[PDB]
Protein backbone atom coordinates (compact mmCIF):
# COMPACT_ATOMS: atom_id res chain seq x y z
CA UNK A 1 0.00 0.00 0.00
CA UNK A 2 1.87 3.52 -1.13
CA UNK A 3 -1.13 5.12 -0.05
CA UNK A 4 -3.86 5.24 3.09
CA UNK A 5 -6.16 5.34 0.17
CA UNK A 6 -6.02 1.58 -0.58
CA UNK A 7 -6.88 0.95 3.32
CA UNK A 8 -10.36 2.58 3.81
CA UNK A 9 -12.65 -0.36 5.62
CA UNK A 10 -11.45 -0.89 9.25
CA UNK A 11 -10.83 -4.03 10.74
CA UNK A 12 -13.53 -5.63 12.66
CA UNK A 13 -11.96 -9.22 12.70
CA UNK A 14 -8.66 -11.02 14.13
CA UNK A 15 -6.11 -12.93 12.03
CA UNK A 16 -6.38 -16.98 12.69
CA UNK A 17 -3.54 -16.81 15.59
CA UNK A 18 -0.63 -14.20 16.42
CA UNK A 19 1.64 -13.17 13.46
CA UNK A 20 5.31 -12.62 14.55
CA UNK A 21 6.11 -9.43 15.88
CA UNK A 22 9.84 -9.55 14.51
CA UNK A 23 9.13 -9.75 10.51
CA UNK A 24 6.97 -6.59 11.68
CA UNK A 25 8.11 -2.93 10.46
CA UNK A 26 5.63 -0.17 11.12
CA UNK A 27 2.11 -0.21 12.44
CA UNK A 28 -0.91 2.33 12.01
CA UNK A 29 -4.46 2.71 12.66
CA UNK A 30 -7.41 1.84 10.64
CA UNK A 31 -9.32 5.25 11.00
CA UNK A 32 -9.78 5.90 14.39
CA UNK A 33 -13.84 6.68 13.66
CA UNK A 34 -14.57 3.16 12.88
CA UNK A 35 -16.86 1.68 15.95
CA UNK A 36 -13.90 -0.01 17.09
CA UNK A 37 -9.66 1.27 17.38
CA UNK A 38 -7.67 -1.21 15.38
CA UNK A 39 -3.88 -0.91 14.19
CA UNK A 40 -2.48 -2.72 11.03
CA UNK A 41 0.86 -4.60 11.28
CA UNK A 42 3.12 -3.66 8.28
CA UNK A 43 4.95 -7.64 7.45
CA UNK A 44 8.07 -7.87 5.09
CA UNK A 45 5.16 -7.89 2.35
CA UNK A 46 2.45 -5.44 3.32
CA UNK A 47 -0.10 -7.80 4.05
CA UNK A 48 -3.20 -7.28 5.70
CA UNK A 49 -2.73 -7.87 9.63
CA UNK A 50 -5.52 -6.52 12.35
CA UNK A 51 -5.18 -6.49 15.84
CA UNK A 52 -6.96 -4.54 18.79
CA UNK A 53 -4.34 -1.82 20.29
CA UNK A 54 -6.55 -2.15 23.09
CA UNK A 55 -4.63 -5.13 24.46
CA UNK A 56 -1.77 -5.18 26.10
CA UNK A 57 -0.45 -8.25 24.64
CA UNK A 58 -0.78 -6.28 21.38
CA UNK A 59 0.32 -3.12 22.83
CA UNK A 60 3.99 -4.78 23.25
CA UNK A 61 3.93 -5.55 19.63
CA UNK A 62 3.28 -2.03 18.87
CA UNK A 63 6.11 -1.30 21.52
CA UNK A 64 8.60 -2.95 19.51
CA UNK A 65 8.05 -0.83 16.74
CA UNK A 66 8.50 2.43 18.74
CA UNK A 67 11.11 2.45 21.03
CA UNK A 68 14.28 1.80 20.62
CA UNK B 1 -3.41 -40.65 1.77
CA UNK B 2 -5.99 -37.81 3.07
CA UNK B 3 -5.05 -34.23 2.06
CA UNK B 4 -6.26 -31.34 3.72
CA UNK B 5 -4.10 -28.53 2.33
CA UNK B 6 -5.11 -25.55 0.18
CA UNK B 7 -1.82 -23.63 0.11
CA UNK B 8 -1.62 -21.42 3.27
CA UNK B 9 -0.80 -17.78 1.64
CA UNK B 10 -1.93 -15.27 4.52
CA UNK B 11 -4.54 -14.71 2.55
CA UNK B 12 -6.43 -17.48 3.17
CA UNK B 13 -6.42 -19.44 6.56
CA UNK B 14 -4.79 -16.78 8.50
CA UNK B 15 -6.88 -13.75 7.40
CA UNK B 16 -10.54 -15.55 6.90
CA UNK B 17 -10.87 -15.89 10.51
CA UNK B 18 -14.89 -14.42 10.95
CA UNK B 19 -17.15 -17.57 12.21
CA UNK B 20 -14.71 -18.62 14.75
CA UNK B 21 -15.59 -15.17 16.52
CA UNK B 22 -18.27 -14.19 19.32
CA UNK B 23 -19.77 -11.60 17.24
CA UNK B 24 -22.38 -10.28 20.11
CA UNK B 25 -23.07 -13.50 21.47
CA UNK B 26 -24.16 -14.56 24.81
CA UNK B 27 -23.29 -17.82 25.80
Amino acid sequence: SPYSSDTTSCCFAYIARPLPRAHIKEYFYTSGKCSNPAVVFVTRKNRQVCANPEKKWVREYINSLSMS
Amino acid sequence: MDYQVSSPIYDINYYTSEPAQKINVKQ
